[PDB]
């Protein structure tokens, strides 16, 4: 099983589970717009009159 | 100092090995269909590019 | 005497890394997962906690 020749050596196994913290910017990138309609839309219509 | 973090790895075992290896074969993406969901039209250039 | 003359060879040899090593050379083979994994895990506290 070639793939497990480094899995263990994480101590966390996932590689990017760890990372996970610093990838979740990544994740939410589709809800990075639903941000920008949560707030500055509602920030940006109230500017807007 | 090893304790504090010896009670993470220990619970860690009942957390990967029955998921994410099956996802292979339930997923048609895996190795059926995504190996080809281009390839069905995106590589038309084989024959629409000449 | 047939112990004497092998102290520097036999028990030299054995009694300086017998129990530090050769005792526990089936447990050596397995600090690679302490100096590497497990004291790492000691190290794990920030080395992946600041990630």
């Amino acid at each position: 099983y070639v793939r497990g020749l480094l899995d263990e050596w994480w101590e966390q196994p996932a590689s990017t589970v760890v990372d996970w913290v610093t990838v979740d910017g990544q994740s939410v990138a589709a809800w990075q717009n639903h941000v920008k309609q949560l707030l500055a839309f509602y920030d940006k219509e109230s500017l807007r009159t | 100092v090893m304790a504090v973090k010896e009670e993470q790895y220990i619970q860690q075992y009942k957390k990967y090995e029955m998921l994410l290896n099956r996802v292979g074969y339930t997923p048609k993406i895996s190795h059926r269909e995504l190996v080809e969901m281009a390839e069905h039209r995106k590589e038309l250039d084989k024959m629409t590019k000449p | 005497c047939t112990h004497i003359q092998n102290l520097q060879q036999l028990l030299f040899a054995s009694s300086t890394t017998a129990q530090p090593i050769l005792t526990p050379w089936p447990l050596m083979k397995e600090l690679d997962e302490m100096g590497k994994i497990n004291s790492k895990l000691s190290t794990a506290v920030e080395e992946v906690t600041l990630e």
